């Protein structure tokens, strides 16, 4: 009998840590998200400017 | 005594579930490793591209004064 | 004698290890002089100092009971300082001890004379620092025990801390 | 190379000039240089250990960067410093932080505002001890994380105000905080594992009330012999509310005794049961 | 197309001009060509699986990288070039890694300094079989990664360091170790579980101490029946104790073959209790 | 003969320790001969030679048991000779040795034939010197024992030293 409550909260310790690891799993999903969004739209606004240097190239080369 | 097996079943069911539970988040939070696991694909992705851009723009605007 | 840091150490020897001395060198003190070792803001031993050649300049050893009764630890700087007591008041003239063998691997069922071991315990013990709820071990025979001191009287009063002599009588 | 040789240089570089010296032209070039400058002292003060220097190295290139109009990659130099006093000797390290969220909330930036907005309170109540400043910060923080969206920080922050707050004797300004996290816990399907501890805090916390406002959320709160996870919330529970509507101060306590086995009770848990086990002892023998 | 071909187009262009060549500028991307020439060479090289020359021209386009103006995309490439020479079959491979470290920590950058830094010792043990200098570069880069307020790798580093420093015969230095990664533990409660393991690492390791270090050290512990994960740390290390000090080498030969039982005993402590079991014997025969 | 001085060392492992022999440099002496070390006028102890190439010049090593028997200790000056016994009048024939377990912590009750322990002992402590009240090591099948020379004779004459050989007999 005395195993069997021994390892119940054993378990149940590891119950609490995913609870933790859960919480970790949230903070990546904020990171990623509007990282991954905002870094996407940085191409963007890089491409355009590697464009508008190839004009200040054609003239000032 | 069957005070002491009895409370053993009560107590074994109320020790598998308790890992059903857990087993559980072990099921959402792998299929989320992998879920999040793509954004990371574009990441590593458009991090490196950000640089190609980047790094022609910095070279033009250079010889652009050259 | 107002006071210098020290380093904690092991007891060179066995004998010195029954003889409840803190072992030092040459160098630093001399046998026969008291100290009061500081470890905390709350913590105040006596003990009986005994030069040993192994002893290294700078650090006092002591040995597993004392260690286990001043709560020391070897590599902590400890603060010794000599001390002095009132023979004409704290002096010991009837002082109580629990006997009870220190290894419980060695224990017999064999009877041993009392009357033998007060004599001895004088005769090793004789001008040294005992105080109350000290723990130490005495040399019986070559056999090992695990004395406790419960009750110090002078030559009456009932003191903390005194100083054994010749003319003391033990139980 | 040398750290003092740096400062130096730097010094000679940051100043309007003016005379002789401005000559034709000048301004941010100057100052920017001298930004770097002390930035490169900051770099070899934290490697020979000094901190102290190097954060105040930082707050030197920090503050000239402002003097030349560049709040941005300032604001990142003030936590710079910020981090160098925190993990250094002196103070600075709430001041920094400060001057840091004083940039990133005007320039539009609270994503990041409420990054160190946490860090922040998590100093004034680490260090300094300051619990009442610390969750005006925790709240405002969790405000904005609220605003992006980022419903899992929020409660972060959240839990964070509520759990010191019941410190703070704030216990009915706690349990509203349980309940709100506790209602915008339950439309993730991976947060109802988690809403548990919520209503269990909630139900714990107890602003002296004579009613059942605990009788009650332990009722809001469903749940069914089959769970195994409820059985370290409510069943508890029920069963610390009798003890408490009968001024049993036996039942209470060995009730905490036989559930301290199953699920080991946190510093937290302990203050609270300690407290309403003084409300109920406090009203037994009197 | 050929590697042989670039290699030699890449060096009599990387000269430093003067004269008629020098024309009317520098050459500040003559150096910069040959850069991207050696490294479509060692491009080359590591598709004919010829490793040790990709590594070789990784390292010539690095250091000329170096006499352009780049030395991060310099240092990075030191690090290509240990790559190649790691799963090369020549050495090197240490080299361009002390390199590489040696420009992210010149430039400031101690984040990435210690991300190779461990990478380096990790290479000096179980390769080099360099456990004095692996420890040296275990221990400063966890002191980086401490100076970056990230305790979870600074733990991760620690670890290391005490745990081959206990191998070794670096038993106080071990537990001093395992102290202060144990106090920096417990503030955080999501490491309050490890904590155990640290206190059972820390009370194992003995600089000889006849005295009850250790026992003074599991009684510093906080366990508390009630918890059940710590019967997995104290409970043995009691027995143990009483085992040392009675000086029998049966009681702790047979504890430590009960709990290789309840609890797998890693090669770590296998190698630490046997030299305990050593200590005993060393102590009945003197 | 002229005897050189030597300086006590440890012994070099534990299977000469368990042989009982003055483990010695091969620079020195040989595997065979024997000597007698000299501590003092009223001190002479006999010793078998065991070379070893982990043996420093100049100096014979001792296992414990050897230096609890002949009082010797690590780095004390002693005397080496040269010492030929007398076959004649001094060859061991019957040796009676008092036997008992050299770890208190290794006690068991198994049964050790003693006409296997005979047989081994000879075949291992061969054309060696023994002593009475001597004490040493005896290795029977990898079990450590602490042998105690009690009485020798001769090929019954009782003698204080003699040289057991291949046909010795041992109780």
């Amino acid at each position: 009998n005395r195993r069997l409550q021994q390892t119940q909260a054993q378990v149940d310790e590891v119950v609490d840590i995913m609870r933790v690891n859960v919480d970790k799993v949230l903070e990546r999903d904020q990171k990623l998200s509007e990282l991954d969004d905002r870094a996407d739209a940085l191409q963007a606004g890089a491409s355009q400017f590697e464009t508008s240097a190839a004009k200040l190239k054609r003239k000032y080369w | 005594a069957l005070s002491e097996i009895e409370t053993r079943h009560s107590e074994i069911i109320k020790l598998e579930n308790s890992i059903r539970e857990l087993h559980d988040m072990f099921m959402d939070m792998a299929m989320l490793v992998e879920s999040q696991g793509e954004m990371i694909d574009r990441i590593e992705y458009n991090v490196e591209h950000a640089v190609d851009y980047v790094e022609r723009a910095v070279s033009d605007t250079k010889k652009a004064v050259k | 004698m107002a006071g210098r840091s020290m380093q904690a150490a092991r007891c060179p020897t066995d004998e010195l290890s029954l003889s409840n001395c803190a072992v030092v060198s040459e160098k630093d003190y001399q046998s026969g002089q008291h100290v009061i070792v500081r470890t905390s803001p709350n913590h105040k031993y006596i003990f009986t100092l005994r030069t040993h050649p192994s002893v290294v300049p700078g650090s006092v050893a002591f040995s597993l009971p004392q260690r286990k009764w001043a709560g020391l630890s070897i590599g902590q700087e400890i603060e010794v300082a000599l001390y002095s007591f009132d023979k004409a008041k704290q002096c010991i003239g009837t002082m109580t001890i629990e006997i009870d063998f220190l290894q419980k691997k060695n224990i017999d069922s064999n009877p041993y004379d009392t009357d033998k071991m007060a004599a001895e315990f004088i005769q090793q013990f004789n001008n040294q620092a005992f105080s109350v709820g000290q723990q130490l071990v005495f040399s019986f025979n070559d056999k090992l025990f695990g004395l406790l001191v419960k009750d110090i009287e002078a030559m009456r009063q009932k003191i903390e801390v005194g100083l054994v002599v010749g003319n003391s009588q033990v139980a | 190379a040398e750290a003092m040789a740096l400062l130096a240089e730097a010094e000679r570089k940051v100043k309007n000039s003016q005379s002789f010296f401005s000559g034709l032209f000048g301004g941010s070039s100057k100052i920017e240089e001298a930004c770097e400058i002390y930035a490169r002292a900051a770099n070899m003060f934290k490697m020979a250990k000094n901190w102290s220097a190097a954060g105040n190295a930082f707050c030197q290139a920090a503050q000239l960067h402002l003097q030349l109009q560049s709040k941005h990659d300032a604001a990142t130099c003030f936590v710079d410093a910020g981090n160098a006093f925190k993990k250094a000797d002196p103070q600075e390290a709430i001041n920094c932080l400060m001057r840091a969220i004083e940039i990133y909330t005007d320039m539009g930036r609270f994503t990041i505002a409420a990054k160190h907005h946490i860090s922040i309170a998590e100093i004034y109540e680490t260090e300094l001890v300051d619990v009442e400043k610390a969750i005006a910060h925790y709240e405002q923080s969790a405000d904005y994380y609220k605003g992006e969206e980022s419903n899992s920080s929020a409660n972060k922050c959240l839990l964070k105000v509520a759990g010191y707050a019941a410190q703070l004797e704030q216990y009915q300004k706690a349990i509203d905080i349980y309940e709100q996290v506790g209602t915008s816990a339950m439309d993730s399907p991976l947060l109802k594992y988690s809403a548990k501890d919520y209503f269990f805090k909630a139900a714990l916390c107890h602003f002296c009330i004579d009613m059942l406002n605990a009788k009650l959320a332990v009722q809001k709160y469903e749940e069914l012999f089959p769970a195994f996870s409820d059985s370290r919330e409510c069943k508890l529970m029920k069963k610390l509310l009798e003890a408490h509507e009968e001024q049993n101060v036996d039942s209470y306590t060995e009730s905490v005794k036989e559930y301290d086995s199953i699920s080991r009770l946190d510093q937290w848990l302990t203050t609270m049961l300690l407290r309403i086990k003084k409300t109920i002892q406090g009203d037994e023998e009197d």
